[PDB]
């Protein structure tokens, strides 16, 4: 049970705990149950993590970090 | 539009193959609206074969100055075959073959909810080899870049609307076949932290994976520049 890992300036989270495929075959019944309750984890982790950044009131606003996660740009540097 | 220090958000250009089918067009509709405000789209067909001919698509990024393309194509062997393209200085960075199963669902398969166009989304993905399998990291790192919009120091709490939902049907070891992507958009809710609960909004996609085309070093250097 790996701790999920956070990328909050692109509001990511990012899960590696193991998946099962019976779970998720196409011809589960319960599959879409299943995807929903992981993701719903996911979001209340995510949401808690934002919900504790420094706040600003100008309407509420959170300052997020700077995004970590490694995007390739769609123009080369002037 | 010239180059920037700070770039602007990635504009998306949807391509309708000269095979593109009924099926493949809603479903080309519904995840182009998605990526609204930052996304342009063809009316017409365009014959396209990306994997023989890349120049139509570099030709079609600059003039159009779209850094993110999908071309839609349909055969018995590639069925509703999305082809996710990106470009660095207009030349092909990246391509991978995402095929949509026949599962899939449209916006009008769920409840119409109020939906407010152009906030920043949220992501989760859910599947460790997004982390270390170079196949899912292409993945992941494309739909990071094709729908996380603008990027902002100040988040307003009351835009935080939806999820983006990304999870590898199963683990796998290697050997085996490459599972499925599964692709969900949700809204959330809550009730008294509140509790989250989540409503499913569409479009539901299973990809299959298909071919990749990947960059060079060079470019992965280049374009990764600071």
């Amino acid at each position: 049970g790996p701790e999920a890992v956070y990328d909050l300036g692109n509001l990511a989270a990012f899960d590696s705990n193991v998946l099962d495929k019976n779970d998720l075959d196409s011809s589960n019944a319960r599959r879409e149950e299943k995807i929903k309750s992981l993701t719903r984890d996911n979001v209340q982790l995510l949401i808690n993590q934002l919900l504790s950044l420094p706040m600003k009131t100008t309407m509420t606003l959170l300052q997020l970090p700077d995004p970590t996660t490694d995007l390739p740009r769609e123009k080369p540097l002037p | 539009r010239e180059a920037k220090l700070v770039e602007n958000v990635k504009q998306a250009l949807f391509i309708p193959g000269q095979s593109c089918n009924k099926n493949l067009h809603d479903i080309m509709v519904d995840l182009s609206a998605l990526k609204k405000p930052d996304m342009k789209r063809f009316n017409r067909k365009n014959d396209i074969h990306p994997f023989e001919d890349m120049s139509p698509l570099e030709f079609f990024s600059e003039k159009n100055d779209c850094s993110l393309m999908v071309l839609m194509t349909s055969s018995k062997k590639r069925k509703n075959n999305m082809t996710f393209i990106r470009t660095f200085g207009y030349k092909i960075y990246d391509m991978i073959e995402l095929m949509v199963a026949d599962n899939f669902k449209l916006l009008s398969d769920f409840k119409k909810l109020t939906f407010t166009v152009g906030l920043k989304p949220m992501f989760t993905f859910q599947g460790a080899a997004f982390d270390t399998h170079p196949v899912y990291k292409q993945i992941k790192s494309l739909f990071l870049d094709f729908f996380r919009g603008e990027s902002t120091d100040l988040q307003d709490v009351a835009g935080l609307q939806h999820v983006i939902s990304m999870t590898i049907q199963g683990d796998f070891q290697d050997g085996e076949p490459l599972p499925n992507v599964l692709f969900r958009v949700y809204k959330l809710k809550s009730y008294k932290l509140p509790r989250i609960e989540l409503v499913e909004i569409g479009p539901r996609l299973d990809f299959k994976i298909g071919r990749i085309h990947t960059p060079s070093p060079d470019m992965v250097t280049e374009a990764h520049k600071k």
